[PDB]
């Protein structure tokens, strides 16, 4: 897992199916770092410095393992530096 | 020859009552309790009825009469 | 008190009783007395509507064996502002 | 003598039979006759208690026979303030 | 005359047929007709104790028969002083 | 004449009748109609004692089924003078 | 005109409605309405022979059912002179 | 107010009380009360048909069980002209 | 008066209803209210023979069944003036 | 007068009886009047022998059937100097 | 408020429980509370008649079940003005 | 008036009926209508004792039956002091 | 007019078409329509009470089966003035 | 002397009667009477225990049938000095 | 009761006469006193005659255009019975895509092709030139 | 446009559907959305009857499937003076 | 302390051990103890409705089996303040 | 000491047996004798503890059969301050 | 007192029973009333610890018959200062 | 943003919750919340098709196991200009 | 903090609770209660999400058994600025 700001709120209505619809948020290693992506099963407000799974532990930290998640967000750093 | 109340023979000088004296004999009655001055010769409720007591120890008003009578104005039951 | 009580009796002897009953057992006062005809004479005892129910009820005992008695006896709790004007407001 | 003893009649021969035999066997003043209708005739006379009980059983008596005869005799010991005002006050 | 002789009658006819045969058997004046409600009608007449016997006595046979009947036919040889002020004085 | 011929009447629309019948068939002068009471309600006729008789008769006759009936039907020939104070003079 | 129509009935309930019927369905007139005493109330209408007869069994009719009812129904094609004095004669 | 709404009752108890159930039932003016003579008395209820009809069935229903009930109850949604003369316009 | 009329009754409440048709009744005044001891309270009213007899009667009926009832009604109509000092003079 | 009769009674009412009939039979000065309590009332005579002989047998047939009724009635000639101490002087 | 409601209870705890309902139930003023003898206690209210009764049926309810029970419970629509005397009064 | 009478309804239709009802029955003032949310209107009416008791009786009869019907009935014959601010005064 | 029509509903798709079948089918205006909360919508109309019977009926046939339906439909010939101040004059 | 004689009695006239017959059969001073309450009446008396002992005895036969009867009849031949300071001193 | 009367009756009819048992504190009232789950039908149950507006599976209530079979006109008899015309049987065949979605096809033998082959198994749909699968 | 769409619904979400329906599907004009209370919605279009038709139509198809669904969808071809008060003339 | 607890017991030792418990096992003021009369004794106590709830609850237990039992036990939160006054302030 | 014992009893006579009998026992002091009322006579006497629960069994065996019987024989080894109060401090 | 008492009845009738029954029966008053919505109608009255106890135990049983019946009670001994906001201050 | 998105839910926990979810998943305007009554409370959003999509299918799912579930979600691209009346603009 | 702590109930009383629970477990700011409609009662309280999720448990558990009950009880980390608009500030 990382801390990885998060940057803005990512939209797409063609995406596959079998995503149902989670919310999904552009995550940043740290502003000026690539804006790599997550599915956000734990509700995060832009500006927020946020811990992201990943791999297999990502899709079940979603609704299921067959889930297509390769970044989720597994909570929020209460206080963060 | 006298007795106590419990049975002990008192042997002297008798005060219980004898044939040829007349003044003592007012009172062969047990009714006198406490101190035992003459010999042979559970009590749990008031004895005096007090009325109040004596009577087993809804509303009487002008409202409770005619009964039938009336009509009128239907007041809540 | 704007309440209407009422005792009609076959015979004004029996109203009289009626009517002392009526007041000595309630604060309610005598408005009025009316020979209808007939025989018939009614009582009439405006006062509050807990009064005027006991003084009706107290009337009515008293008169029910009265001479020929009680014909009626009503307890109107409010009547209306028009019914007022055929009422006696005082006795005579 | 606030008592008011009330002698009711088919008929007003009866009552002044009556009004005369309750005159003439009590101490009781004739306050006056009434015309209930219907036939009845109301004979009122008010004095002492006792007086009124000796007055009503004379009367009760004179005029159980004559006419249509008595509807109603009745003793009233002590007669309220507002009853009062629809009794006849006195021929006098 | 102190004497008062009265004859109630279920009618005026009646009470009339009565009246004739009163003042017409003794001396006898019709103080006065009254009429009580319910078809009662009386007539009294005031007179010496004799001719208000005679006069009575007269009244009620000659108006038994006619129309609805005679209710009473009552002689007061003396009446009280209070009884007086219920009588009619002259006929009207 | 003087002559009193009356008909009592159970109603007023058996005495407007009868009064009707009594004062056509013979020359009698209807003098009053007097309201009894109870109902009743006498017709008084005054004329000579031969026509009274034959418009008592006459008025008899209508009154008998036209209604509830008639209560009396009386002729007095002559009345005594005491009498005529009561009697109507004139109709209303 | 001169015919006359009364109509006798037990209350004022029934001879208002008869008055109703009489006066709407003929060319009658409602002289007066005279409450006899004894609970009767006649109502007369005075009018054309043709007239009045139509008028009271009109009348009669349609209150024979209405309260107590019809206690007599009368036609009088010619009143004499001497009984139209005690009649209601003006209506007002 | 047009339509005559009456209510005839033997008694005033029954009749006030039947009164005030129609004046209080609908839009109706009590245009006043008469004593018929007999214990026949008569309350007359003047207003628009459809609230007379409403007003005396209400009363209707109020005044049967009230001592001696309802003699009539009779509804005339228009009285003819010569028939207001004889019906009261303000109570007394 | 001074004829004494006094009820004793099982309890305050008792007395004051048998007080209150006592003074009601009749024309007696209330001389006193005493606590006997063992629930027991008498009520002594003083007045004229007639009026205290017609009081303890209405008294002993108004308290018979109101609480634990009545033990005595009694009726004196002398008292020597030695049974004057334990007789209340004034209510307390 | 050294003689004490005494009539213990349940009740005032029997009591003051026995007080009245004790004091009018004979000259005994009613010289108490103790609420023993427990709805017992004591009267208390003290005059001559013969006086008090008289005055309690009087007041015992007097009250035996007032009330609740005579509990004790007791004559004594002479009472001891220490006994009178707890006598009544005076009727409290 | 004229009306007196009095409940009389065996003991003080059932009384003072009662005085507690009566005065909270409706608008009555408790006057005092009186220590009768024997046990009975009786605590007096006064008020508007109707306002007694929906106190006096509280209070009787109230205090039935505590203690030994009810001895009376009572109202008295208006008390004579003789007996405010022996009535606690004093509500200070 | 302090007695609140209180008739919960479930709609604005039961309500209406049972507030006229309530009004007309006695002399009681429509304090308040409430929206409690859910479908449930409470009229409130305040007045003396009895003729609150009166009004809820009457107005839980009148709309038993009218629309979904009543949820409660209940008279207050003297409202807490604390709880008279929570209570409406006027109707708005 | 001044009698009350009342079709209460749940929802306002069966209101306003009961408001308008009742303001076409007679001579009734919309006084107001009120939102009582659970559902539940009244319409009230005011007008003459033959006109108000009318509206209702027709109003609750063409709502009866509108959306969830009809709750209530009642008429109230004449309304009290205290609840006049809960009822809108005028609607929005 | 020292000893204590105490006969309780079921009233105040049987206590009497056994201080009489006590304060004279020996030499016995009464030391005072208390109204223990509910009907019972302690008589005291103290002297030497042989004049105690005769008095005991006479007192109990003399009072056991007067009234309702002997509760005690006790003999304490010496008092402790703690209980004389409950024991009456002295009538004087 | 007696005279003119407002009670309702059937002869009478009108306004009065309809609504009795829903209208209370009527004069007679006060004497006596002293459907479908969905509005509309189930969607795949019902194929409505005229589709788009014009459905009639909802349930509109009130002054609608909907006409009952008593209202005669427009419709049925008045517009059919208008042109004569006779339906003949006609062999009814048709050469389509639809029709031809079921047309009989050959067996089609796979690829024994290995070695570099990107073919699946699964994508045997295509087939190359020559008509060989795979 | 004169006739109106109603179009209740159980909440906000199937009634803004449709409205959105019933705008789009035909050239009607939202008069308003009214929020009953109960979680009813209703959406008011006013627009010619043929358009409004096909949109009641349309919204109703729209909405059944959205959310809870459609309590009922009404039409009111022409809309009576006396509704278009209640009827909001427009949202904004 | 505002709330008041009240163990009646018949006889003072019963009531002693009922006050020593009452007392002893919450803080509680003992305001009074009260010879009701007929053998009643009332322990009576203010304090903190906690504090008083405990204390009637250890005292009733405690005095059950003590001589005679427990007549009462009794708690008033608030005593109305119209009942302060019969309410002991302070033991004698 | 500070305990307490208490012997109540059924009149002064075991009372005063009982009081001997536990001041000759053992070291305990009478602190007074208080009249319950109702006949019940209680004696309170003080000590160390276990000389007090010796002194009770005595005093209860001495009365426990002379007069009327024993009611109660309580030991309180240490009362409360607040009890002490209600308690005699000093023999009287 | 800080506690706070709750006592949620379904309608307003059962919540002014409640709220009426809290404050009667300890010592706690209403600091307001609110309406929940979908007929919830929450009571709240502060005071001390025990009164706030006692006061919603009697008002629980005493709303739970009024009406729908109880929602809740509830009592919080001490409330946090940032709940206070939320708590209605005082209905004055 | 044209496009409207909504979710509503059977409270207003689960209204937020999906708020939240919607805002949270794309740039959406939470344009208002509203409370429909009967417990339902419909959050709007106003955006991009694309991102008003995103929002409303992660608000469904956030919020359906949120308490009682969402009613609704509803996603419409295009609004109507007569729609957009209703939809609210910014928060209240 | 921005954490939002909500808990729906159904009733004011669960709620209350529920929020005294949630701000007494830890330092969490009630900002607002909202009513949702319905019976849902809401609480809203804003801190650090540690502060909100110790809070929330305490609430839930505080107010599962009380009153109705609790319909959702959620924890929401950070609030969308968006979502921000739709939350109260302070408690109303």
């Amino acid at each position: 897992m990382k801390i990885m700001q998060v940057e803005k709120t990512l939209v797409s209505t063609n995406r596959i199916a079998d995503m149902g619809h989670k919310p999904l948020l552009v995550v940043w290693e740290k502003p000026g770092a690539p804006r790599q992506v997550a599915v956000d099963a734990i509700g995060c407000i832009p500006g927020d410095w946020v811990l992201c799974v990943g791999s297999s532990a990502a899709r079940e930290a979603a609704g299921s393992k067959s889930y297509p998640s390769d970044l989720t967000i597994i909570g929020i750093i209460d206080q963060w530096n | 020859q006298s007795l106590t109340c419990e049975g002990q023979i008192i042997s002297g000088t008798s005060v219980d009552a004898s044939d040829l004296v007349t003044g003592n004999e007012i009172g062969e009655q047990q009714l006198i309790s406490g101190d035992a001055y003459v010999g042979a010769q559970m009590p749990t409720d008031f004895s005096i009825q007090t009325p109040a007591r004596s009577a087993q120890n809804r509303i009487t008003g002008p409202g409770m009469l005619a009964t039938g009578l009336i009509t009128g104005t239907p007041e809540f039951r | 008190g704007i309440a209407l009580g009422m005792i009609e009796t076959r015979g004004l002897v029996p109203a009289i009783e009626a009517a002392d009953a009526m007041t000595k057992a309630a604060e309610v006062r005598l408005v009025g007395r009316q020979f209808v005809g007939g025989g018939y004479v009614t009582v009439l005892v405006r006062g509050e509507t807990g009064a005027v129910n006991a003084a009706v009820r107290a009337g009515a005992d008293a008169c029910e064996r009265v001479g020929d008695g009680l014909v009626a006896a009503h307890i109107i709790a409010r009547v209306h502002s028009e019914v007022e004007n055929i009422l006696p407001k005082a006795p005579q």
